[PDB]
C-alpha cells in the first residue's frame, strides 16, 4: 500500500512540474520554431527509414545472457541447501555454460561490427 | 495393449519368460524368407552401383546375409514371446472369470428347426 | 470497492492487452504490453510473489527495450499510427473494450459467469491462506532447490539457451 | 593399365574386407552359441530332456 | 474457479485472436505471442502460489526463460527477411506458392 | 508400326506449374532449377 | 554449414526427441518440444535462400501458436488436476487444445496449410528429417494421452486429412508438395485408428517411415526435384527406374507390396468396433492418392520420355553419392507383406 | 450443432412438415455459414460488400437446399404414407439436386446431384433405420 502511495505521489510531482512549464508562460508559434532541427538547414527525408544498424546479434545475445543471469540470479538461497556438492558443481556448469557461449561468440567473429 | 504387461519392466526385448519358450529353428522358413531378403538387398547394391550383380562383392552379400538372418531371428524370437504372452493371458483371464463366460450346450441336428430356401 | 485490488489490476492487464492486441506498431504496442506487464508483475506481488513479478519485469524490461531496438532498426513505416491514424485499429481496440466491460458488467452482476468453465465474482483473497511458514518464504526454497533438486531442468535448460546462442549465430551469416 | 587415373576402387582393399569377413564370422559364431544356450535352457527350465 | 483466472484467460485468448487476425506485420505477431505467453506465465504463478506448490515454482520462471529462446529466434527470424525484401509484410511474403 | 513413345507435347503437358491450370494459376510460373531466387544522408552542419 | 555445428544439431533434435520419448512431466515435454523446434529451424536454412526464410519463418508461427495452445492445456490440466504426470487428462478442453496443438505440430488438416509450403521451400534432406522425424514426438504424446482423447474429433481429423490429402494431391506437379499431401493421407490413416488399436498406428508410422525415407533417398541419390527430371532419370540408370517404380507402386496400397501390410490391418482393427462405412471411405481416398500415385509412375518409367544430348557425359561418371542404406530401405519397403505378424514385436 | 440433427430427428417422418423444413434449414443455413465462412478465409473478397454478398449467396443456397430436401421428404412420405421408406429419402436427394441445378444453373450437374446426394440420403435412412454408426465407439 505504502509503494502505491509513494508511486501515486512521485508522478503527481512529475506531472505537475511540466504542467507548470506549459500552461504558466506565454505562448508564441510560428512554422518555424516548430520545425525539426537538422543544424539550420531542411532536413533530407524523414527520420523513419530504416537504421542499417549493426549490432543486432549484440542485442539478441545481450537478451540471451540476461537469461542466463536468471538462471544464475537465485543462488544466494541455494547457499542455504543441504546438497553442497550438486550446488557447487551444477552453479559452475551454468557459470561456464555462460563462457562457453562468449568464447563461441570470441571465436567465430560475433563481437566485432558488420560493414 | 499389452503395455500393463510391459508396465513394471521396461525397455526388454527378451524378458526372463522368453528363455522358457521354444527358440525357433535354423531352418525355419521365415528365417529363409529374411536370408533371401538380405541376398537380394545386396544384389541391389551389386545392381545400383554399375557393379556385376553376381559376382562383386561376396564379402557385402554375406554380411548383408549375416545381418538380415541376425534381426531376423531376434525379431521372430521377440514375435513368438508376444504371441504366447497373448495366448497365457487369454487362457489366465478365462479360467479367472467364469461366471461372464459361460458353457454351451451343442445341439443336435435332428431337434434345431432350419429353413430350406428352394433354388428354381 | 477496496478488496477488489486483485480484480482491478486484472481489467487493467485485460485493458492494456486488449489495447496492445490491436497491432498498431511494435512500439507502442511494447508500451501497452509493457502497462500489462506491470500490473500483472503488481498482481503476483500482491499475491506474495515478489522474486517472480521483480523477474518477469525484468525481463520483459530487457526483452522489448532489445524489441524497441529492432523495430527502430529495420522495422518502421513512414508514418506509424498511434491509435486512431488508421480504422481497423481503433476498430478491433474500442470492440474488445466493450467486450471486457461486458464481462466486466456480467462479473459485477450475477457474480457467476459461465464462459467454458464458470466464474466466481468474489476477490481470489478468500482462498489465500490463514497459516504461517514460519522464518522463511517457500518460493525462495523452491528456486533454491532449482539447482539441488532440478539437476536435469538446469541441464536441459542450460544446453537450450547454448543451442539457442549457436543457432541465432548460424541463422544470420548469409553464406 | 587399362584407365588413365587409378580408381578408388581398383584395387582391394584387405583391411575393409578382412573387417568384414571378421564381423560376418563374429556374428555367425554368436548366433550358434546364443542358439544352444536358448535350447539347453529351455532344456533346464521345463525338464524335457 | 474465481475471477483474476477468467481474467488472465479471457486475455489470453484475446491475445490469441490478436495472434490468429494479422495486421500485415510479423513483429507485431511476435509481440502479440509473447502476450500470450505473458497469460500462461501469469496464470502459472497464480494457479502455484494459490495451490502453496513449492517445488513447481521453477516451472514459471523457466517456462519465462524458454519462451525468451524462442523469442529472439523469432527476431532472428525478421532481420532475414529485411536482409531479402526492404520492409517485413506478410503480403508481401507470398513467393511459396508455385 | 513401333510402340508409340512421348514427343514434346506430352512432356510439356506435364511442365505446367500446376497439373491442371486454372483461371487462377496462368501467371504462376515454374520455380528455378537451381532453388536460388539507401544509405542515410548527414550533414554535419556549421553549427 | 561447420561440419561439428552440424553434428551439435542434429544431437539437439535428437535430444529433443529423446526427451520428449522419455520424460514423464509436462515441462520436460514442452522443453524437449522447443529443443526441436529450435534445433530443426537452422537445418531448413542450410542453403541461405529466400525460399527457405520464407518456408522457416511459416514453420515457427505455425510451431510457436501450437507450443502455446500446448501450454495452456497443460496449465489447464494442471489447474483441474494438481499434478504432471504424462497420463489421461482431466478435462475435455484441455483435451481440445492439446488436440489441436498436436494437429498443428503433425500438419494434419484443416490446419495443413503449412507443410507443403515448408516442404517445398527446403531442400531434400531437410524435407526428409521434418516428414520423418517431426512425426514421431506428436505420435508419443498422442499415444500418452489416448484415453482423454475425443472421438469425434480425431476422426473427423482423420478423414478431413485423408481427403484433401489427396485431394491436393491429385494437383501438384512439384514433388515436395505430392510428398506433403501425401504424407497427410497417410496422418491421417495412421491417426484414424488411434483410438481403437495404437499398435496399428505405430506399425503405420513404422511404414510410412520407412517408405518416405525410402522415396527421399532416391530423389537425393537421382538430385531430381521436378516430374521432368525425374522422367528424365531413365537415360541416365534404368535400375533407377526400376526402384521407383516399385517403390511408389508399394506406396499406392498394392499387394503383395508391402504397402498393403499397415492399411488392410487397420480395417482389421475398425470392424472389430463395427465401424463399417469409415475404412471404405477411406479406402476410396486411398484410392485417389493411388491415382495420383500411377500418374507419377506413368511420368517416370513406364513411359521412357526424350532426353537431350548432354546427359552422354553423365554416362562417363558413376554415381559417387552416398545413398544412405538404400537397399535395405527399398527391400523392407516393396517385400514386407509375408512377415506381417512381426507387427507383434511392437506390443 | 448436435442438437439440430438430434432435432431434426426427434420428430416423427412425414407427420409434421414446417417444423422438419424449418430444422432442415437451419443445419443447411449452419452449414452455408461454415463454408462461406472458409471460402472468405482461404479466398479473400475483393471488397466487404462482394464478401457478403458471397457469404449470402451460400446461405441462400444450402438454405434452399435444406428446405425443399425436407419438405419434399415430407410431401413424399405423408403421400405414399410409409415412414419407414428411404424411397422419399431418394426423391427429396433428387429435389434437392434440381435445386442444386436451379441455383447454379447448369442441368448435367442438377442430374449427377440427383444421383449423388439421393444416394446420400438413402444411406442415412437405412443408417437410421438398421442402426449403423459413423464414429463407432471403441470395444475391443
Ligand atoms: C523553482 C520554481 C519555479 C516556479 C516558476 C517560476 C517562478 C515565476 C513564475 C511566474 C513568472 C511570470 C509569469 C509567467 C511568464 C510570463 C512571461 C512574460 O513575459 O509574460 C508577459 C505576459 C504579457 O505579455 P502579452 O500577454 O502581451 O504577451 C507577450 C507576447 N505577445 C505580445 C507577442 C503576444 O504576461 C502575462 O500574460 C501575464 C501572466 C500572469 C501575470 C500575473 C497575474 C496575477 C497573478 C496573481
Amino acid at each position: 500500500m505504502n509503494l502505491m502511495i509513494t508511486l501515486l505521489t512521485n508522478f503527481t510531482l512529475a506531472t505537475l512540474l511540466v504542467t507548470i512549464a506549459f500552461w504558466l508562460p506565454q505562448l508564441n508559434v510560428y512554422s518555424e520554431k516548430t520545425s525539426p532541427y537538422e543544424c539550420g538547414f531542411d532536413p533530407m527525408g524523414s527520420a523513419r527509414l530504416p537504421f542499417s544498424m549493426k549490432f543486432f546479434l549484440v542485442a539478441i545475445t545481450f537478451l540471451l545472457f540476461d537469461l542466463e543471469i536468471a538462471l544464475l540470479l537465485p543462488l544466494p538461497w541455494a547457499s542455504q541447501t543441504t546438497n553442497l556438492n550438486t550446488m557447487l558443481t551444477m552453479a559452475l556448469l551454468l557459470i561456464f555454460l555462460l563462457a562457453v557461449s562468449l568464447a563461441y561468440e570470441w571465436t567465430q567473429k560475433g563481437l566485432e561490427w558488420t560493414e | 495393449m499389452m503395455t500393463g504387461r510391459q508396465a513394471r519392466a521396461p525397455l526388454q526385448f527378451l524378458p526372463d519368460e522368453a528363455r522358457s519358450l521354444p527358440p525357433p529353428k535354423l531352418t525355419d522358413p521365415r528365417l529363409a524368407y529374411i536370408g533371401f531378403l538380405g541376398y537380394c538387398s545386396g544384389l541391389i547394391d551389386n545392381a545400383i552401383r554399375r557393379r556385376p550383380v553376381l559376382s562383386a562383392g561376396l564379402h557385402r552379400q554375406f554380411l548383408y546375409i549375416t545381418s538380415f538372418v541376425f534381426v531376423g531371428y531376434y525379431l521372430l524370437k521377440r514375435q513368438d514371446y508376444m504371441y504366447a504372452v497373448r495366448d497365457h493371458d487369454m487362457f489366465s483371464y478365462i479360467k479367472s472369470h467364469p461366471e461372464d463366460f459361460p458353457e454351451k450346450d451343442k445341439k443336435t441336428y435332428r431337434e434345431v428347426f432350419e429353413e430350406f430356401h428352394p433354388v428354381r | 470497492m477496496m478488496t477488489y485490488i486483485v480484480f482491478i489490476l486484472s481489467i487493467i492487464f485485460v485493458m492494456g492487452f486488449v489495447g496492445f492486441s490491436s497491432k498498431p506498431s511494435p512500439i507502442y504496442g511494447g508500451l501497452g504490453l509493457i502497462v500489462s506487464g506491470g500490473v500483472g508483475c503488481g498482481i503476483v506481488l500482491n499475491f506474495g510473489g515478489s522474486f517472480l513479478g521483480l523477474m518477469v519485469f525484468l525481463i520483459y524490461l530487457g526483452g522489448m527495450m532489445v524489441v524497441f531496438g529492432y523495430t527502430t532498426a529495420m522495422a518502421t513505416e513512414q508514418y506509424p499510427e498511434v491509435w486512431v491514424s488508421n480504422k481497423v485499429v481503433l476498430g478491433t481496440f474500442i470492440t474488445g473494450l466493450l467486450m471486457e466491460f461486458l464481462m466486466v458488467y456480467y462479473v459485477l452482476k450475477d457474480k457467476e459467469v459461465e464462459i467454458v468453465f464458470k466464474f466466481n465474482g468474489m476477490g481470489d483473497w478468500v482462498i489465500y491462506d490463514t497459516g504461517d511458514s514460519g522464518f522463511f518464504s517457500e518460493e525462495a526454497m523452491g528456486i533454491a532447490a532449482l539447482y539441488s533438486y532440478g539437476t536435469w531442468l538446469v541441464i536441459v535448460t542450460g544446453w537450450s539457451l547454448l543451442i539457442g546462442v549457436v543457432v541465432i549465430m548460424e541463422i544470420t551469416r548469409g553464406n | 593399365k587399362f584407365y588413365i587415373q587409378e580408381p578408388p576402387h581398383g584395387s582391394p582393399n584387405w583391411l575393409k574386407v578382412g573387417l568384414t569377413l571378421g564381423t560376418s564370422a563374429f556374428l555367425w559364431i554368436y548366433l550358434i552359441k546364443q542358439h544352444n544356450e536358448d535350447v539347453l535352457e529351455y532344456k533346464r527350465r521345463n525338464g524335457l530332456e | 474457479m474465481s475471477l483474476v483466472y477468467m481474467n488472465i484467460m479471457m486475455a489470453f485468448t484475446v491475445s490469441l485472436t490478436g495472434l490468429l487476425m494479422y495486421r500485415s506485420h510479423l513483429m507485431s505477431s511476435l509481440l502479440c505471442l509473447e502476450g500470450m505467453m505473458l497469460s500462461l506465465f501469469i496464470l502459472a504463478t497464480l494457479m502455484i502460489l494459490n495451490s502453496h506448490f513449492t517445488l513447481a515454482s521453477m516451472m514459471p520462471i523457466i517456462l519465462l526463460v524458454f519462451a525468451a529462446c524462442e523469442a529472439a529466434l523469432g527476431l532472428s527470424l525478421l532481420v532475414m527477411v529485411s536482409n531479402t525484401y526492404g520492409t517485413d509484410y506478410v503480403q508481401n511474403l507470398n513467393l511459396l506458392q508455385c | 508400326a513401333r510402340q508409340w513413345q512421348p514427343d514434346v507435347e506430352w512432356a510439356e503437358q506435364y511442365g505446367g506449374a500446376v497439373m491442371y491450370p486454372t483461371k487462377e494459376t496462368a501467371h504462376w510460373k515454374p520455380p528455378p532449377w537451381n532453388d536460388v531466387d539507401s544509405n542515410l544522408t548527414l550533414n554535419f552542419g556549421p553549427q | 554449414m561447420n561440419p561439428i555445428i552440424l553434428i551439435i544439431i542434429l544431437m539437439t533434435v535428437m535430444l529433443g526427441t529423446i526427451i520428449v520419448m522419455i520424460s514423464t512431466h509436462w515441462l520436460l515435454i514442452w522443453i524437449g518440444f522447443e529443443m526441436n523446434m529450435l534445433a530443426i529451424i537452422p537445418i531448413m536454412m542450410k542453403k541461405h535462400n529466400p525460399r527457405a526464410t520464407e518456408a522457416s519463418t511459416k514453420y515457427f508461427l505455425t510451431q510457436s501458436t501450437a507450443s502455446m495452445l500446448l501450454m495452456m492445456a497443460i496449465i489447464i490440466n494442471l489447474m483441474f488436476s494438481g499434478q504432471w504426470t504424462v497420463m489421461k487428462l482431466f478435462n475435455p478442453m484441455a483435451s481440445m487444445l492439446m488436440t489441436m496443438a498436436l494437429a498443428m505440430k503433425l500438419g494434419m488438416a484443416p490446419f495443413h496449410f503449412w507443410v507443403p509450403e515448408v516442404t517445398q521451400g527446403i531442400p531434400l534432406s531437410s524435407g526428409l528429417i521434418l516428414l520423418t522425424w517431426q512425426k514421431l514426438a506428436p505420435m508419443s504424446v498422442l499415444y500418452q494421452i489416448l484415453p482423454s482423447i475425443n472421438l469425434d474429433l480425431i476422426l473427423t481429423l482423420s478423414i478431413l486429412s485423408i481427403t484433401i490429402g489427396g485431394w491436393g494431391g491429385l494437383n501438384q506437379t512439384q514433388l515436395r508438395k505430392i510428398m506433403a499431401y501425401s504424407s497427410i493421407a497417410h496422418m491421417g490413416w495412421m491417426t484414424a485408428v488411434l483410438l481403437y488399436n495404437p499398435t496399428m498406428t505405430l506399425l503405420n508410422l513404422i511404414i510410412y517411415i520407412i517408405m518416405t525415407s525410402t522415396m527421399f533417398t532416391l530423389f537425393m541419390a537421382n538430385s531430381t526435384t521436378t516430374t521432368l527430371s525425374l522422367s528424365h532419370t531413365w537415360n541416365k540408370a534404368p535400375i533407377m527406374t526400376i526402384l521407383v517404380l516399385i517403390t511408389l507402386l508399394s506406396m499406392g496400397g498394392l499387394p503383395p507390396l508391402s504397402g498393403f501390410m499397415p492399411k488392410w490391418m487397420i480395417i482389421q482393427e475398425m470392424t472389430k468396433n463395427d465401424s463399417i462405412i469409415l475404412p471404405t471411405l477411406m479406402a476410396i481416398t486411398a484410392l485417389l492418392n493411388l491415382y495420383f500415385y500411377m500418374r507419377l509412375t506413368y511420368s517416370t518409367a513406364l513411359t521412357m520420355f526424350p532426353s537431350t544430348n548432354n546427359m552422354k557425359m553423365k554416362w562417363q561418371f558413376p554415381t559417387t553419392k552416398r545413398m544412405t542404406l538404400l537397399p535395405t530401405m527399398t527391400v523392407l519397403s516393396t517385400m514386407l507383406l509375408p512377415l506381417t505378424p512381426i507387427l507383434s514385436i511392437l506390443e | 450443432a448436435k442438437t439440430l440433427l438430434h432435432q431434426y430427428w426427434d420428430i416423427p417422418e412425414g407427420t409434421e412438415c414446417h417444423r422438419k423444413t424449418y430444422a432442415a434449414t437451419s443445419i443447411g443455413g449452419a452449414s452455408g455459414l461454415v463454408v462461406s465462412a472458409y471460402s472468405v478465409a482461404l479466398k479473400t473478397p475483393t471488397s466487404f460488400l462482394e464478401g457478403v454478398a458471397r457469404t449470402g449467396r451460400y446461405t441462400f443456397t444450402a438454405a434452399a437446399i435444406g428446405a425443399i430436401f425436407g419438405l419434399t421428404s415430407c410431401i413424399s412420405a405423408q403421400v405414399r404414407e410409409k415412414p419407414d421408406d428411404p424411397l422419399n429419402y431418394l426423391i427429396g436427394g433428387c429435389a434437392g439436386g434440381l435445386t442444386l441445378g436451379a441455383r447454379t444453373r447448369s442441368y448435367g450437374i442438377g442430374a449427377a446431384a440427383c444421383a449423388y446426394m439421393g444416394l446420400t440420403a438413402a444411406l442415412v435412412k437405412m443408417g437410421q433405420l438398421e442402426g449403423w454408426k459413423v464414429f463407432a465407439e471403441p470395444k475391443v
